[PDB]
RNA sequence: GGUUGGCCUCGGAUAGCCGGUCCCCGCCGGGGGUCCGGUGCGGAGUGCCCUUCGUCCUGGGAAACGGGGCGCGGCCGGAA
RNA sequence: AGAACUGGCGCUGCGGGAUGAACCGAACGCCGGGUUAAGGCGCCCGAUGCCGACGCUCAUCAGACCCCAGAAAAGGUGUU
RNA sequence: CCGAGUGUUACAGCCCCCCCGGCAGCAGCACUCGCCGAAUCCCGGGGCCGAGGGAGCGAGACCCGUCGCCGCGCUCUCCC
C-alpha cells in the first residue's frame, strides 16, 4: 500500500488535477491487461446401513410468518456510532478547568484531562478537592473556564477508556414475585480498583495546582448564578 | 432536487469544469494571500528595522 | 420583590406608559409621593380639561357612572387603568400589584426610592416650555387634603436630614478609619481589578 | 446549591394584533435588552417549573408535586432583545407574567 | 407563587457635590471665605452579604467586642 | 336620478382602515419552518427599550395618516 | 513689563487657497469614501424546522441488494 498521493486543501477537493495525477501515479508504465463450499459428509456410525451422510447445513425455516414487511432502500451510508467522528470546542485543550452543569453535581469546578473515543470526555476534579471522581461528561453540558493549568505531560492511563466506564445487570427473574430484580438491593464495589486508578492520576494533579497559590480554593467552590451574575455580561 | 452551489457533486453532476474552476481560484487566493503576509511584513518589519 | 418609585419630577403619562408594562409583567410597582408629579402644558389649560372632565357624567344618575376621583394618588391610579387591559382577568390583577400612594407611607418612608429617566421634566421638556403640577391641580379640583399633605412631608424630612446627617456621620470614618496602612494587600487585587 | 438558571419571565404568545398564534411563546428574560446582545440565549433549555395536586418526579428522589413543561429558545425577536421560543406543549396562558426557568445547557461559549 | 437582601437626604438642571477654621443655635448643627473630586468611583451600570461543600491534623496574618438565643431584665425609638 | 370604459361587492372569507358590503393589500384543502404585502412599532397591542438625521411648531377651541366623517373668504409688528 | 481680551491697516514675520515641475506605495484602507460589484469568490462556524420514501443485466445469485449515475483515493512495476 502507499498514503494518499493526493493533499487536500478543501473537503472533498484534491490539490493537483485529473491529468497531473496521472504523471504523479505514473499509471502508463502500470497499466495491466494481465489475469459455495456449503460442507462435507459427516460419518456414517451405522450398520445394515452405507453412505456417509448428505452436505447439508443451515437449513430451510421450519416456519414462515404470515406477512413480512419489504426489504429497506439503502438510503445513503449512514454509518453508526462508533464510526462516525470526534469534535470539540476549541476552548477545550488538556488541562482547562471545566464547569459541570447536568450532572449530579451541578457547578462544581474540575480539571479536564482526556477527550475519549465516544463524544464523552474524562474530567475530574481532584478527589482532595472536590467529590468528582474519575466520571465521564459530555461535551455541550459543560461550560469551560478560561483560566488553565498545563498537564502536558500528565501521562494518563492507558485502560481507562469507555469500556471501562459502563454500566451492569443481569436478569434472572420473568415471574411475578416479591422482589424488586433482587440485585438492586446492593450498593457497588467496582470501587476497590477505580481507587487505585484514581490515586495514579490524582497524585500528580495536586502538585501541578499548587503551582498557582489561589486555585485549591477555587475548585473547592461552586459556580451559581445570584443576583448581579448576568451571563453575556459575564466573560467566563 | 439537492442544492447545487450548496453541496459539492452535484454541481459536479451538473458542471465538471466547476470543480477545476474551483481549484484554480483557491489556488490564486491562497497564494495571493501568502502575497500579502509577505510583502506587508516586508514593509511592516522594514521601518521596524529602520528606528 | 417590589420596586419603590419615587414620584416628583415626572411628566404622568410618560411614567404611566411605563409603570403599566411593568405590572403586566408581574411586578409590584409603588408609586411614592405622587403629589409632585408636573404634567406638560401650562397650568390653565390642564385645569381646563380637568374641569371640562368633570362634566362627564350620566344624565339620568351619576352615582351610576363616571366616578371622577380628586386625590392626585388616584387621578395617576386613573391613568394606568385607561393603559391596562383591565376588563379581562389579566387586567384586573394589574392593579392589583399597582398601589400609588399619595405622600409617602410608613411601610416606605425606610424603603430607597427610584426615579425614571424615561419619564423626567428635567430630561423631556424644552426648558422654556411651561409645566403644571399634579400638586395644584389636583388640590384646585376638589382635593381639599394639600395642606395637612405637605405638613407631614416636614416631619418626614426633619427625620430624614438627621439620618443623612447620620449616615455620612457614619460615613466619615470609612474614609479615615481605612487610613491605617496594615492592610495594603487585599488593594494590589482590586486596583488592577476595579476598585 | 446555588441557582444555575437566568431568569426569565413568561411575556405572551407570538400574535398579530388580533389573532395569536399558540404555537410558540415569547419571553422575557431578566438581563437583556437589545437584540444585538441576546446570542448568547439562542438554543438555551428553558423550563415551566409549577405545582399540582399529585407527585409524578423523575429522579431518584421520591414524587412530590411539582411538574415541568420542558422547551427550548428558537429564535430572537425585537429591536429590544425579547425571545421567542417554542416548548413541546402550549403554555397554559395562566403562567403569563409569572417567570420561567433559562437554563444554561446548550452551552456553546 | 417564588430561588439572597440595599435600613430612607433635600433638591439643582446656564450646575449641583464632598471635606472644612470662623460667627450663631438649647456641647453638638443654621451662615460666609477655604480645600477636594465632576460624564457623577463618597459611582443601586453601584453597593455589602456573598458561590461558606463539610470536617479534621496543622502553620502564619487578622482577632479581646466572643455568638447562636427559651434567654433574663430594664429602657426609649418610631402615628401618615 | 341617469348613461360610457374597467374592476369589485352581489356569491368572499383573510391581513389593514379603532368598528364598516364596495376602500388598500391579498383571493381559502389540512398544517410545521421561513419571508413579506398594505400597514405599523410610548401603553392598551406582536413590534423603535435605535445613545435615529435635519428642521417647523405654544393652541385660555393644539395637532395627529387615501376614500373617511365636522369648514371658507378675509386678517395677524405670532413666527419662520 | 508679563498675560488675557476688544477695535484696527495690514500679505507672512501662525496659516489657508489656486497654479508650474516631483518621489514614497499604496489598498475604495489609519470604520467616509460607506462606490458599484463577482466565470472579477470561495472557505469555516453557529441557530431553527423536518426526515417524506425489493434500486442486484450482474455471480444461475442464497443469513443479508452498503447498490445506480457522479467525483474520487491505493495496489496488481520500482527507488527513496
Amino acid at each position: 500500500p502507499h498514503c494518499s498521493r493526493n493533499p487536500v486543501l478543501v473537503r472533498g477537493i484534491g490539490r493537483y488535477s485529473r491529468s497531473a495525477m496521472y504523471s504523479r501515479k505514473a499509471m502508463y508504465k502500470r497499466k495491466y491487461s494481465a489475469a459455495v463450499l456449503a460442507t462435507v459428509t459427516k460419518p456414517v456410525g451405522g450398520d445394515k446401513n452405507g453412505g456417509t451422510r448428505v452436505v447439508k447445513l443451515r437449513k430451510m425455516p421450519r416456519y414462515y410468518p404470515t406477512e413480512d414487511v419489504p426489504r429497506k432502500l439503502l438510503s445513503h451510508g449512514k454509518k453508526p456510532f462508533s464510526q462516525h467522528v470526534r469534535k470539540l470546542r476549541a476552548s477545550i485543550t488538556p488541562g482547562t478547568i471545566l464547569i459541570i452543569l447536568t450532572g449530579r453535581h451541578r457547578g462544581k469546578r474540575v480539571v479536564f484531562l482526556k477527550q475519549l473515543a465516544s463524544g464523552l470526555l474524562l474530567v475530574t476534579g481532584p478527589l482532595v478537592l472536590n467529590r468528582v471522581p474519575l466520571r465521564r461528561t459530555h461535551q455541550k453540558f459543560v461550560i469551560a473556564t478560561s483560566t488553565k493549568i498545563d498537564i502536558s505531560n500528565v501521562k494518563i492511563p492507558k485502560h481507562l477508556t469507555d469500556a471501562y466506564f459502563k454500566k451492569k445487570k443481569l436478569r434472572k427473574p420473568r415471574h411475578q414475585e416479591g422482589e424488586i430484580f433482587d440485585t438492586e438491593k446492593e450498593k457497588y464495589e467496582i470501587t476497590e480498583q477505580r481507587k487505585i486508578d484514581q490515586k495514579a492520576v490524582d497524585s500528580q494533579i495536586l502538585p501541578k495546582i499548587k503551582a498557582i497559590p489561589q486555585l485549591q480554593g477555587y475548585l473547592r467552590s461552586v459556580f451559581a448564578l445570584t443576583n448581579g451574575i448576568y451571563p453575556h455580561k459575564l466573560v467566563f | 432536487k439537492k442544492n447545487p452551489l450548496k453541496n459539492l457533486r452535484i454541481m459536479l453532476k451538473l458542471n465538471p469544469y466547476a470543480k477545476t474552476m474551483r481549484r484554480n481560484t483557491i489556488l490564486r487566493q491562497a497564494r495571493n494571500h501568502k502575497l500579502r503576509v509577505d510583502k506587508a511584513a516586508a514593509a511592516a518589519a522594514a521601518l521596524q528595522a529602520k528606528s | 420583590q417590589v420596586l419603590v418609585l419615587d414620584g416628583r419630577g415626572h411628566l404622568l403619562g410618560r411614567l404611566a406608559a411605563i409603570v403599566a408594562k411593568q405590572v403586566l409583567l408581574g411586578r409590584k410597582v409603588v408609586v411614592v409621593r405622587c403629589e409632585g408629579i408636573n404634567i406638560s402644558g401650562n397650568f390653565y389649560r390642564n385645569k381646563l380639561k380637568y374641569l371640562a372632565f368633570l362634566r362627564k357624567r350620566m344624565n339620568t344618575n351619576p352615582s351610576r357612572g363616571p366616578y371622577h376621583f380628586r386625590a392626585p394618588s388616584r387621578i395617576f391610579w386613573r391613568t394606568v387603568r385607561g393603559m391596562l387591559p383591565h376588563k379581562t382577568k389579566r387586567g384586573q390583577a394589574a392593579l392589583d400589584r399597582l398601589k400609588v400612594f399619595d405622600g409617602i407611607p410608613p411601610p416606605y418612608d425606610k424603603k430607597k426610592r427610584m426615579v425614571v429617566p424615561a419619564a423626567l421634566k428635567v430630561v423631556r421638556l424644552k426648558p422654556t416650555r411651561k409645566f403644571a403640577y399634579l400638586g395644584r391641580l389636583a388640590h384646585e379640583v376638589g382635593w381639599k387634603y394639600q395642606a395637612v399633605t405637605a405638613t407631614l412631608e416636614e416631619k418626614r424630612k426633619e427625620k430624614a436630614k438627621i439620618h443623612y446627617r447620620k449616615k455620612k456621620q457614619l460615613m466619615r470614618l470609612r474614609k479615615q478609619a481605612e487610613k491605617n496602612v496594615e492592610k495594603k494587600i487585599d488593594k494590589y487585587t482590586e486596583v488592577l481589578k476595579t476598585h | 446549591s446555588g441557582r444555575l438558571w437566568s431568569k426569565a419571565i413568561f411575556a405572551g404568545y407570538k400574535r398579530g394584533l388580533r389573532n395569536q398564534r399558540e404555537h410558540t411563546a415569547l419571553l422575557k428574560i431578566e438581563g437583556v435588552y437589545a437584540r444585538d446582545e441576546t446570542e448568547f440565549y439562542l438554543g438555551k433549555r428553558c423550563a415551566y417549573v409549577y405545582k399540582a395536586k399529585n407527585n409524578t418526579v423523575t429522579p431518584g428522589g421520591k414524587p412530590n408535586k411539582t411538574r415541568v413543561i420542558w422547551g427550548k429558545v428558537t429564535r430572537a425577536h425585537g429591536n429590544s432583545g425579547m425571545v421567542r421560543a417554542k416548548f413541546r406543549s402550549n403554555l397554559p396562558a395562566k403562567a403569563i407574567g409569572h417567570r420561567i426557568r433559562v437554563m444554561l445547557y446548550p452551552s456553546r461559549i
